[PDB]
């Protein structure tokens, strides 16, 4: 039992190391996309 | 005058045309030297043209004059084992082709009461797509995946393996440099498989306006036999180059863009050209020969290619095409990486159509690797961990293991009905559970070697006639008996 | 008087009339020497209107002749429009002779206003069983169909119509438009298959025609519906008219094709500014009057699969109950296989249902989420835990899931045409009975392909 | 025949004509005021015409004038540009004093045709572990390199050049487009200290000239390499041809730059409308026709360090062998940072390599994409928990990941140590012997910058 807790509590921390991560990752599509939806709708916009 | 008119600009490939009162929708365009333009814009005082050559020597002030007539193409069965440009001219240099119909290239599918439903099949000569995901006379199935991963050599087996059936095959490539070209050109040639193809090539130096018309040329090259009661099979190297061509030629042409830039009329152009794939019903096929061919039905399958970035399946012209298609193989990288070739991906790729198309040994079989297969896929994320499981669990895995290691299979080399049958009924009746993970690919090539030298005379009634009974399962039991034992892989 | 077209552009035709006659809008014109109709979507000043081709582009020319037929696109419509296929403008194409009837009616109408709803919400019984348990239907409502992955839609569609058929007067209508050519022809012959094609009309629209063709169908399949909502007999009970529409998402693409051109500004990720409004226009119409009653059924797909799209986003609003199925276990053998748990209803509310089938059906839902949480492989060691407090929740998950198995008329394969329309009671008598655990000692497999609790009575005790 | 221009933006003017004289597409016009060259891009009615300016713009007003050479601008081709420099247009900048010929070609012309294309199957090998194990080459073919900005791209373009060009009899092309210039005076003094200068041509346009020389300066090195290819001995047979392209991501980049000037609509990520048929009308060029046999070698730029941006997604089509280098292998210090997966070429097949090549490669690349399968469970939970077979795998990958790298010639001075070539069969028995398994007791931290099975067993007694 005394290994299990050790364990667990890596797990959980080294999940938090990955979140952060992937939270960052997240950040930068979002922003990507929003300039990327703004861009298209100006460019159709000036079209019409 | 009504009919003459001047050209006032020109540029990238596209021609602003004064003048032609009377110029129509899709009309060809007579430039001076020989040259041939579309029209595809009509506004309030000039006539938006596509020039198909080399634009190159249009200057200002060359006179144009309107023909009357759509585009056209020579169809007639003199094109077979012929290499041709989008409109019909020969390029391989074998000489003048005669064929004696002339055809138009936009035409309209047959009407709801004319057709009907998908009964034969169509062979592949791939275990995978014939046993799991079947494809019959008058479906269009789509080929989608990520760049090197085997798209284009399943349509070549798909070509090749028709040499017994007697349906002609049309082959369309766009967008590919031409040494690309000529290489499956010189394979098919290689083989025996040309006698009954035609290739239509607008390569990567070729206009835009040619890679944007090549798919509808091979389309009505393709509906000549099918209207006659002979059957026909087309194959399109990738739509994407196409609508990537189109999205050039129309913001070019100054029209409104949309999401990824792709201007309107997208879904319409891939879906007026894949709705033309469908079975006629031999009333229809009496009417239009006029009584000179009775008692029969004619055919046309599709099976266009598209390509994605990284798995995105979810772009805007996949979701298209993938909306229109009666079923969908899938490629992997990381399959194709991991060898198991051809990389198709049972978990996301049907078939709508399903087992009518099959025929009866085929349709009886593939069940017991259907269900293997599907139950396999659900203990893979235990698959780190067999340790921490009951001995039905490992079973079932090892089962799984089994059946996805049979479906790996050599390029250019298709199997027949006989040695699909023959596989699954080995796999299935558990005769291969002594068989180590390894090793299967052998066992399976030797099996079937031996299996056509001695028991030819079955082979042959199971390739001709493809019936499933009691004498044939006594048969091949006994000679899988033989086969087990007194041999070696 | 007469006009001329001056700009070409698609399928957009701008024509030019006199100062004083401009058509209306929605008006439809009349190109001479060819068969194509206009229709005005939009006015510009100086007698100038935006206009879509109703037919196919043969070779339009600038400077053609068009005149003005003043009055919307009218489809003929009436009890001589039975049994019969029709072109969006009316036009028969199974060869079989003209329609002969007078009655015609726009395709344009208001909805119906506030003081016309009904005063109630009953429910359509159906013979289906899962439908009429998990997810109530509405005798009203607007249902929406969005299960994938499978063919059988139009297989479950058959099946349902035909119920219908015999479960409800007739006077039914198919507007399919947009749809897989063959599964049209699966249709038609199915329908001349079971004998049952008289009473019903159809409306096709074929994918390769103009978006001028694609659009302004499922209308008319509407306005052929409440010809026949209205009719009244004697007595004066309206009928209960049923409709169906294979795609709106094709209905919304096609309006998105055509936005464009129109000189509309792009919106959101790349629709039509006018997406709710062009939605709402036909959803409102699909209403239960105080005299007689359309509801419909609608097969909706979802593109990138994903809720969040906007289309979907805009459907979402207007549905009253949701049916999705998959192959995953429609492969286990069950040929009505719909996804019992993923079902949803405005109509399960405990007071219309009763209080009886509203805590039947939640306990129902509860077993089969229980079962669903805890597989036999997520736990590893399988059986042989929980006995009776998870196991007989396992033996319940498996008759309940046999017990949805529901032999069909069409099918004629082993099935002697049986057409089993089970009464909505037997079938909450039997969950009670299942719930209650009287059937523990029954066999499993006597519960597959049943057509009644008492069916399953004897075949159980049979063998 | 005398114009007048009419405005200047950045490096696009467009200038006015006479009615009857306008010049026609890719001609070229001198300034009589300055030094320039423009060259015609575009027809705009009126006899206006829309031209990009070859050299400075700088001190040009409105106003100013121009005559016409009505032809293409034409490079002195034949022998006597071998051991030269020359700029976008054939002017010499060595300060060596003029070339002497009177030989001038277009650089404008059509791709040959599909008839003369020629089949390539002759090997050719370099002497890099990666290259000539996983991505084999084969005479007359097209190679690429691609990666982003600081990945090793030049060093190994120059180290195959001197594995290759030094010892082979025949002639070479360098052209260099949108890179560093210090590069260009390095190379050329490199290649006069090794008296091997008398057999190259060379073409320089650099980062430092206005887009209109960036853009064309790939053609003169096109046209240079096509006359070396189709010249004949007198009663002789002809030699071979190789060609270098520095960066041809540029070539791309410059129009991307000037497209929006020249009144073309945005698309995708704000690159042109016209990209695939601009990179197509080039890279057709470079083929090795029934004459002659050209090789040609490109390193292509990959912006922002993603492989699915359009201008490197359009460009992995028209390559014979691609070769990805990664960022990540680089920053982990091995040296050449080429990726084992994403890696192919087109002439691995049993029949073309024989069988022992296609296994060994196959099992390499089965064992890496395992590793990088696993990669994750390890990073969530642990090493302990795999199997043991999972861990030899793990082991495996790495020490194949090391053995991949291998010291260079032309990189002693960044690293200090001297330069190594290992032969064919070599790699080949190391690779065997290393996924046999009897290298396993071997520390995996010998097999770093060593060529050579043997020389790894020496530094592995090293340590
Ligand atoms: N079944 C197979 N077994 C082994 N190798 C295969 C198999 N199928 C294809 N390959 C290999 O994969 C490559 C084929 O790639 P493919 O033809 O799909 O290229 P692509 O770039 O995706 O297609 P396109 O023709 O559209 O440009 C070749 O190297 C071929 O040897
Ligand atoms: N094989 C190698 N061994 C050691 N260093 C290298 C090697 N290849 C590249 N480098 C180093 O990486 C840096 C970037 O590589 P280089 O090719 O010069 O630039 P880029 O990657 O932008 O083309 C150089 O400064 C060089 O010293
Ligand atoms: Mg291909
Ligand atoms: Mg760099």
């Amino acid at each position: 039992q005394s290994a299990r807790m050790v364990a667990m509590k890596a797990a959980t921390d080294n999940a938090g190391q990955l979140i952060k991560d992937l939270q960052l990752i997240y950040n930068k599509l979002r922003q990507a996309a929003i300039t990327q939806e703004i861009s298209e709708i100006v460019g159709g916009a000036a079209a019409v | 005058a009504k009919n003459e008119g001047t050209i006032v600009m020109v540029s990238d490939g596209i021609v602003r045309i004064h003048g032609l009162a009377d110029a129509m929708y899709g009309e060809m365009i007579e430039f001076d030297g020989g040259l041939f333009g579309m029209a595809l814009n009509l506004e309030q005082d000039s006539v938006g043209a596509v020039v198909l050559g080399n634009y190159l020597s249009l200057q200002e002030g060359q006179k144009a004059r309107c023909t009357g007539r759509v585009l056209e193409v020579p169809v007639g069965p003199e094109l077979l084992g012929r290499v041709v440009d989008a409109l019909g001219n020969p390029i391989d240099g074998k000489g003048p082709i005669d064929a004696k119909l002339t055809d138009a290239v936009e035409k309209v599918a047959p009407g709801v009461i004319w057709r009907q439903s998908v009964d034969q099949p169509v062979q592949t000569g791939y275990k995978s797509v014939d046993t799991m995901i079947p494809v019959g006379r008058g479906q269009r199935e789509l080929i989608i995946g990520d760049r090197q991963t085997g798209k284009t050599a399943m349509a070549i087996d798909a070509i090749i393996a028709q040499k017994n059936s007697g349906i002609k095959c049309v082959y369309v490539a766009i967008g590919q440099k031409q040494s690309t070209i000529a290489n499956v050109v010189r394979k098919l040639e290689e083989t025996g498989a040309m006698a009954y193809t035609t290739v239509v090539a607008a390569a990567a130096a070729d206009p835009a306006a040619m890679q944007y018309l090549a798919p509808y040329s091979g389309c009505t090259m393709g509906e000549y036999f099918r209207d006659r009661g002979e059957d026909a099979l087309i194959i399109y190297d990738d739509l994407s180059k196409q609508a990537v061509a189109y999205r050039q030629i129309s913001l070019l042409l100054r029209r409104p863009p949309g999401r990824e830039a792709y201007p309107g009329d997208v879904f319409y152009l891939h879906s007026r050209l894949l709705e033309r794939a469908s079975r006629v019903s031999a009333e229809y096929v009496e009417k239009f020969t006029n009584g000179a061919v009775t008692g029969k039905t004619g055919s046309l399958t599709a099976l266009p290619i598209i390509e994605t970035q990284a798995g995105d399946v979810s772009a805007f012209v996949p979701t298209n095409v993938i909306s229109i298609t009666d079923g969908q193989i899938f490629l992997e990288t990381s399959l194709f990486n991991a060898g198991i070739r051809p990389a198709v991906n049972a978990g996301i790729s049907v078939s709508r159509v399903g087992g009518s198309a099959q025929t009866k040994i085929i349709k009886k079989l593939s069940g017991g690797i259907r269900t293997a297969l599907a139950q396999y896929r659900e203990l893979a994320a235990f698959a780190q961990f067999a340790s921490d499981l009951d001995e039905a669990t490992r079973k079932q895995l090892e089962h799984g293991q089994r059946v996805t290691e049979l479906m790996k299979q050599k390029q250019y080399a298709p199997y027949s009905i006989a040695d699909q049958a023959v596989s699954v009924y080995a796999s299935n009746e558990g005769y291969m559970a002594d068989v180590e993970v390894k090793k299967i690919v052998d066992f399976d090539a030797a099996l079937i070697a031996y299996f056509r030298s001695e028991y030819a005379p079955l082979m042959k009634q199971i390739d001709e006639t493809g019936d499933y009974n009691k004498d044939i399962e006594a048969a091949i039991k006994a000679g899988i008996e033989s086969f087990k034992a007194t041999q070696t892989y | 008087s007469s006009g001329r077209i001056i700009q070409i552009i698609g399928a957009v035709i701008d024509v030019e009339f006199e100062r004083t006659s401009v058509p209306k809008i929605y008006d439809a014109l009349q190109v001479d020497g060819t068969e194509t109709t206009l229709e005005v979507q939009q006015q510009l000043g100086d007698g100038v209107v935006r206009t879509i081709a109703m037919g196919s582009t043969e070779g339009l020319k600038r400077g053609l002749t068009v005149t003005s037929t003043n009055a919307p696109i009218s489809v003929p419509v009436g009890t001589a429009t039975l049994g019969r296929i029709m072109d969006v403008l009316g036009r028969p194409i199974d060869e079989a002779g003209p329609v002969a009837t007078e009655e015609r009616l726009p395709i344009h109408r208001q909805a119906p206003s506030y003081a016309e709803q009904a005063a109630s919400t009953d429910l359509l019984e159906t013979g289906i069983k899962v439908i009429d348990l998990l997810c109530p239907f509405a005798k009203g409502g607007k249902v929406g169909l969005f299960g994938g992955a499978g063919v059988g839609k139009t297989v479950n569609m058959m099946e349902l119509i035909n119920n219908i058929a015999k479960a409800h007067s007739g006077l039914s209508v198919f507007a399919g438009v947009g749809e897989r050519t063959r599964e049209g022809n699966d249709f038609y012959h199915e329908m001349k298959d079971s004998n049952v094609l008289d009473k019903v009309a159809m409306v096709y629209g074929q994918m390769n025609e103009p978006p001028g063709n694609r659009l302004r169908v499922a209308l008319t399949g509407l306005t052929m519906a409440e010809y026949f909502r209205d009719e009244k007999d004697e007595n004066g009970k309206g009928r209960d008219v049923l409709l169906f529409v294979d795609n709106i998402y094709r209905y919304t693409l096609a309006g998105t094709e055509v936005s464009a051109l129109l000189g509309r500004m792009p919106s959101a990720v790349g629709y039509q500014p006018t997406l709710a409004e062009e939605m709402g226009v036909l959803q409102e119409r699909i209403t239960s009057t105080k005299s007689g009653s359309i509801t419909s059924i609608q097969a909706v797909y979802v593109p990138a699969d994903d809720l969040t799209d906007p289309s979907p986003a805009t459907t979402f609003a207007h549905l009253d109950a949701t049916v999705v199925l998959s192959r995953d276990i429609a492969s286990s053998g069950i040929y009505p296989a719909i996804d019992p748990l993923d079902s949803t209803s405005r109509q399960l509310d405990p007071l219309v249902v009763g209080q009886e089938h509203y805590e039947i059906a939640r306990a129902v839902q509860n077993v089969l989420q229980r079962y669903k949480e805890l597989k036999d492989i997520i736990a590893i060691l399988g059986m042989d835990e929980l006995a009776e407090e998870d196991k007989l929740v396992v033996y319940r998950a498996r008759k309940i899931q046999r017990f949805f198995s529901q032999p069909f008329h069409v099918a004629e394969v082993f099935t002697g045409a049986p057409g089993k329309l089970v009464p909505l009671k037997e079938t909450i008598r039997g969950f009670k009975g299942l719930l209650a655990g009287e059937y523990d000692h029954i066999p499993e497999q006597a519960f597959y392909m049943v057509g009644g609790i008492d069916e399953v009575i004897a075949k159980a005790e049979k063998l």
